[PDB]
RNA sequence: CCUCCGCAUAAGCCUGCGUCAGAUCACACUGACAAUUAACAGCCCAAUAUCUACAAUCAACCAACAAGUCAUUAUUACCCUCACUGUCAACCCAACACAGGCAUGCUCAUAAGGAAAGGUUAAAAAAAGUAAAAGGAACUCGGCAAAUCUUACCCC
RNA sequence: GCUACCUAAGAACAGCUAAGAGCACACCCGUCUAUGUAGCAAAAUAGUGGGAAGAUUUAUAGGUAGAGGCGACAAACCUA
RNA sequence: GCUAAACCUAGCCCCAAACCCACUCCACCUUACUACCAGCAACCUUAGCCAAACCAUUUACAUAAAGUAUAGGCGAUA
């Protein structure tokens, strides 16, 4: 979003301008995910992918600020998770294949707890945290009982 | 057109007036030809005790002595039913299958 | 009738208060204290003008820079407006 | 309630003078 | 009562007080205490200053908000009362209040006025004690029952057997009410 | 207000003293008095 | 009978009636739930009677005989409510471990101030409730500025309070 | 004169709390009212 | 009971009980000179006709033949030193007919 | 003596000439206390399918045109009954106890509902009305206004 | 909530003569005169008029909003 | 001699310091203050007054270096 001078003389009029990227719609197979994702994909994105060879690689390599999308971030996170867990993407009859795939991306592959949080918004993260430490409140009665038991034990000891 | 005065059932037009009500709380539902259906279960019946042979009057003689106050906490309550525990050396895990639920209250008052 | 009848309660003033008894003490600390501290560090006041004389407009500008970041929305706006006005008045309006 | 004193004093003096003029002593 | 309510001699919900201090007055607040307050209704004080400075008397009333003490029969000034018809009415002596510091507590032995401290004795515990003389200056100060009154026995009978059944269920049990139906689960959120 | 005039009455009176014996508002109202008094002078 | 809404016929037109004290908390605390319930109903009728009497007095242009008694009764009732309620709370704590009965969840409404949204109780789940999804519990960016302003306002008030107190103190010091 | 011809239903539909809450501008209006401390925030 | 959350009755669950009633009432002299057997009470606004009937029958053991409630507007036209509208509270009146030809004249209190 | 107005309902307002007590064109102004009761009117109607060509106009002829306002059926589902709200007033919008504005149903002189004249005098000027000798548009921009009415002809 | 226009679903129009017919009530409007012009009124009263089964009037609820709307153009009306 | 006059203290201003507020019960996004039944959802340069004595490019929004280098209808000014 900017302004242009009319015929590129400053003494001519100034007028606002919106320069849009040339958008597309294209499929991308991702080895780590074993699925074809239709994506809005600019030419620049395609070029980037080509440079990094694999789409998966691009997703991994691309720095979070650089990647530029929530969807992309999510994908990256998913990939990381896959790398971590070592979960069956190709199911049985392809363990060797799976292993090979994994070995492609021995680079990257962060611990499983970190890869959960990767590529999240703030609000989402907060929500997740809340979910993690929600629980039911524990009955006080139980606690009291425990205390009593402890006391009894102590008495026995003495 | 005063908007300091409280909005109420008296204030609007015909269709407005019949909708609102005060904090009355409904006895039933309404159907067919606006025929209202008074359900017995929704109506609260007052469980009044028998006061015949009841010595507790509404006031307490001035001669009665004062004592120090004690907020009845849970610990105290537990203690007052800890004898059985002691003997051993009275709790519900869920109270979903129960008429009188202590947490999401059923019992009125 | 602006003028009044009851002449006021007597304005008692102790000229030897702990404030006035020691007014100016330590003030002048440099020229006889091996110049550890400048007299401008003695003065207690609003941070944007501590040892800094300034001018109306200038003061406003200083306030905006020094403090404006942590300033109350309703007051920051006012300050800005003042600055705008002040510039106009000085840079344009008067004589000479 | 204005902030001064001198003016008040002057006023008082004037009042006194007026009083004297009105009901002078024997 | 509004803010800046000036406490008079009359109580705050009287007719006289209302007349004096309605809701729409706006008097100047009076500048004057602490929890440490050694003067009580019934105590015996010496009047140090003012009309009848020197005299001793009982304390009829205390108004701590105003830091005032009212002394029986003393600091008197005279009030006509009744009246209304065109005649004298009856004549009274009315007691004006004394700001504390004009009053001092009297020693029960010496009878000379004193400054007083609040000290913690071995007796258990807190009490007034003279700073100049010695010893404790203590404190100031049948029924027949009615038809709607319990008695001291009936109040302290104490029938509470501690259970985990609530007021309601136990009440129901006592009644003999039977509820075969079970409560349907509802979404609270 | 920082400083406002306490002594203004006196100034008013100074002129009104000289206007006392004029007819009508010229002797009461300071504004009218001043013009008349100056003229007289 | 309707004679319960009035006191003893002997007491009509005395200007003063003897009523000995309200039920204190501790006494109440020591009685049983069954007993307590019974006591409540006794209290209730008395209260009603008192109210009736008051009304009558108002009608007549006459003062109440012993108005303090009504107050005492009210106090007693309050005490009773507190005791039973306390007990209930304790029971709840013992069983489930919940403060309050009626639940909520600290929900941030449209205006951004966090409400204790007390839950309303009904038949269908929330995701297919027409009138509850339209109830929105989120701010959006325009609200933040207003919140800030509100905060500022609050702070100003606080400052005013504090300064005023200080001034008062100073004045007092000057006086004494 | 006499341009006002009161009808409650109309009023409530026009200026009511619900209508203000429906639009962001309306929300802002309410917020403004709150900030001023006004006693009646909507109609 | 007034100012309490009422439990939900989905279809075939239990009878709603009220142990310990929160609302309380007051019988009054009718100004407009009502007939025999009609007793007039001032009632909290939340109380129903049915509730009133129940309430009388249980606690006072009175045979109620009919109940007719009616809300009464309390006056707003009244102003202060501030010129702020003081409002008298709106309240509910009942007209309760006694059964079996019981009859009731309101007593002369304050004789 | 007026009635170019009345009773209702709708909308609107919301205790705004009811009892007692009180004070200060003439004495609906404050404080307390009463008051409006449901059958009228609001507040409706369990699903899925499936049906609804032939107006209304005393609806009969006629007669049209601008082409219209009042419907089920099949199967499944079902016993619990009258809750809650409005119901006052001399009334609303017009800054006012303001000649204005204000939907519908009855009543079309009223069985409702009101009072044009504080008291005197009877000057001018002004306003509204009635009166008129003889003449009768001579008035005047023009028969404007008025009281009896009706002829002919242009322009647009 | 005025008015401009529209959408939904209502309502009113006597009597006499015989169809965006005539006379003429109720309603709608506002020709001309007079009064009023700090008024009964920030456009009224008295008369006199145009319309009054229709391109009519009108109660209710809704809709279009300003660089715009709406307009049987009068550059009207859009709450004095 | 009437009308009137007069009267300090409510509180407030500017700093400093320190990061605030927010469930007795019940009600409150439906026409808010309403006990009780089957579908949407937020982000998108500021402008113009004004100054240039008109007006079109254009016109600001700790100390010192420094009003320096630069920009600019090479001017206003930045
Ligand atoms: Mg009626
Ligand atoms: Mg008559
Ligand atoms: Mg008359
Ligand atoms: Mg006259
Ligand atoms: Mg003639
Ligand atoms: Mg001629
Ligand atoms: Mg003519
Ligand atoms: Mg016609
Ligand atoms: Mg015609
Ligand atoms: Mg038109
Ligand atoms: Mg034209
Ligand atoms: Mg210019
Ligand atoms: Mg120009």
């Amino acid at each position: 979003l900017g302004q242009i001078y009319a015929n590129n003389d400053k003494l001519s009029k100034r007028l606002k301008k919106v320069w849009k990227p040339q958008l597309f719609e294209r499929e991308f197979y991702s080895e780590i995910l074993d699925k074809k994702f239709t994506v809005t994909v600019t030419m620049r994105t395609l070029d980037l992918i080509d440079e990094a060879y694999g789409l998966d690689f691009y997703i991994l390599k691309a720095s979070g600020e650089d990647l530029c999308s929530k969807f992309g971030m999510d994908l990256k996170r998913g990939m990381l998770l896959r790398l971590a867990r070592q979960d069956p993407q190709l199911h049985p009859e392809d363990p060797e294949r799976r292993a090979a795939i994994y070995d492609k991306y021995k680079e990257f592959a962060i611990p499983e707890e970190e890869a959960e949080w990767v590529g999240l918004t703030l609000e989402e993260a907060i929500e997740k945290q809340r979910l993690l430490e929600e629980k039911d409140p524990v009955p006080l009665f139980k606690i009291y009982v425990a205390e009593l038991i402890q006391q009894l034990q102590q008495q026995a000891l003495s | 057109a005063d908007r300091m005065s409280k909005w109420t059932s008296k204030r609007g037009p015909r269709s407005f007036r019949g909708r609102k009500g005060r904090g009355a709380k409904g006895i039933g539902f309404l159907t067919s030809g606006w025929r209202f259906v008074q359900i017995k279960e929704m109506v609260p019946e007052f469980v009044v005790p028998d006061l015949t042979g009841f010595k507790l009057k509404p006031y307490v003689s001035y001669l009665a002595p004062e004592s120090e106050e004690t907020p009845l906490t849970a610990a105290q309550l537990f203690s007052e039913a800890v004898a059985p525990a002691i003997e051993k050396d009275g709790f519900e895990p869920t109270q979903e299958g129960k008429l009188f639920q202590l947490y999401p209250r059923n019992f009125l008052r | 009738i602006g003028i009044r009848l009851t002449l006021p309660p007597p304005k008692v003033v102790d000229r030897w208060n702990e404030k006035r008894a020691m007014f100016g003490v330590y003030d002048n600390i440099g020229i006889l204290g091996n110049f550890e501290k400048h007299p401008k560090e003695l003065i207690r006041g609003p941070i944007w003008l501590r040892g800094w004389k300034g001018n109306e407009l200038q003061r406003c500008i200083r306030k905006r820079k020094m403090v404006g970041s942590r300033m109350f929305a309703d007051d920051l706006h006012n300050l800005n407006k003042r600055i705008r006005y002040l510039y106009k008045h000085f840079n344009r309006h008067g004589k000479f | 309630v204005k902030k001064g004193f001198r003016a008040a004093f002057r006023f008082q003096k004037e009042l006194e003078r007026q009083r004297l003029l009105r009901c002078p002593p024997p | 009562l509004p803010p800046h309510y000036r406490y008079g001699m009359s109580p705050p919900g009287s007719v006289a007080d209302k007349r004096k201090n309605p809701p729409w007055i706006r008097r100047r607040p009076v500048v004057v205490s602490d929890e440490d307050w050694y003067l009580f209704c019934g105590d015996t004080v010496e009047i140090l200053e003012g009309k009848d400075a020197g005299k001793q008397g009982k304390v009829v009333q205390v108004i701590r908000q105003r830091n005032w003490v009212v002394v029986g029969g003393l600091n008197t000034h005279y009030r006509y009362i009744g009246k209304t018809m065109d005649y004298r009415g009856t004549m009274i002596p009315s007691e004006a209040p004394l700001l504390h510091r004009q009053v001092k507590l009297v020693d029960p032995m010496d009878r000379k006025p004193t400054e007083i401290e609040w000290r913690f004795t071995e007796a258990g515990e807190r009490v007034r004690v003279s700073t100049r003389s010695g010893r404790i200056i203590p404190k100031p100060e049948t029924w027949i029952d009615g038809p709607k009154d319990t008695s001291v026995e009936d109040a302290l009978e104490r029938t509470y057997v501690p259970c985990l059944k609530t007021l309601q269920e136990e009440v129901m049990e006592a009644m003999g009410i039977k509820e075969t139906r079970k409560y349907k689960k509802v979404y609270w959120y | 207000l920082r400083n406002r005039v306490t002594d203004r009455y006196f100034r008013i009176q100074e002129v009104l003293k000289h206007a006392r014996h004029f007819r009508g508002r010229k002797n009461r109202c300071y504004r009218l008095a001043v013009r008349t008094v100056i003229r007289a002078f | 009978g309707l004679e319960e809404f009035f006191d003893d016929p002997k007491n009509w037109g005395q200007e003063k009636v003897k009523s000995g004290a309200a039920w204190t908390c501790q006494q109440l605390r020591n009685k049983s739930n069954e007993d307590l319930h019974k006591l409540w109903y006794v209290l209730l009728k008395e209260r009603n009677m008192l109210l009736t009497l008051e009304q009558e007095a108002k009608r007549q242009r006459l003062p109440m005989p012993s108005p303090e008694r009504l107050d005492k009764v009210v106090d007693s009732m309050d005490a009773l409510d507190k005791v039973v309620q306390e007990r209930e709370d304790a029971l709840r704590l013992l069983q489930t471990g919940q403060e309050r009965a009626r639940p909520g969840a600290w929900r941030r409404d449209i205006f951004g101030r966090i409400i204790w949204h007390k839950f309303k109780q009904w038949v269908i789940p929330w995701h297919l409730n027409k009138r509850y999804n339209r109830k929105r519990f989120f701010a959006l960016p325009y609200v933040d500025h207003f919140l800030r302003l509100e905060r500022e306002k609050r702070a100003r008030i606080k400052a005013r309070k504090e300064n005023l107190e200080r001034k008062k103190a100073k004045i007092l010091l000057k006086k004494f | 004169g006499n341009e006002y011809q009161p009808s409650n239903i109309k009023r409530k539909n026009k200026h009511g709390w619900v209508r203000r809450l429906s639009t962001p501008a309306g929300v802002q209006v309410i917020l403004r009212r709150m900030l001023k401390g006004r006693k009646s925030l909507s109609h | 009971a007034r100012n309490v959350v009422y439990p939900l009755y989905r279809l075939g669950g239990p009878q709603l009980r009220v142990f310990r009633t929160n609302f309380f009432i007051q019988l009054v002299r009718p100004g407009v000179a009502q007939p025999e057997d009609t007793v007039q009470f001032r009632i909290p606004m939340e109380m129903t006709r049915v509730d009133l009937r129940n309430y009388l029958e249980g606690i006072y053991n009175v045979p109620v033949a009919a109940v007719r409630t009616r809300v009464q507007h309390g006056s707003n036209k009244r102003r202060d030193h501030r010129n702020v509208r003081i409002k008298k509270p709106d309240y509910k009146v009942a007209y309760v007919q006694l059964a079996h030809g019981q009859t009731f004249t309101f007593p002369d209190l304050f004789p």
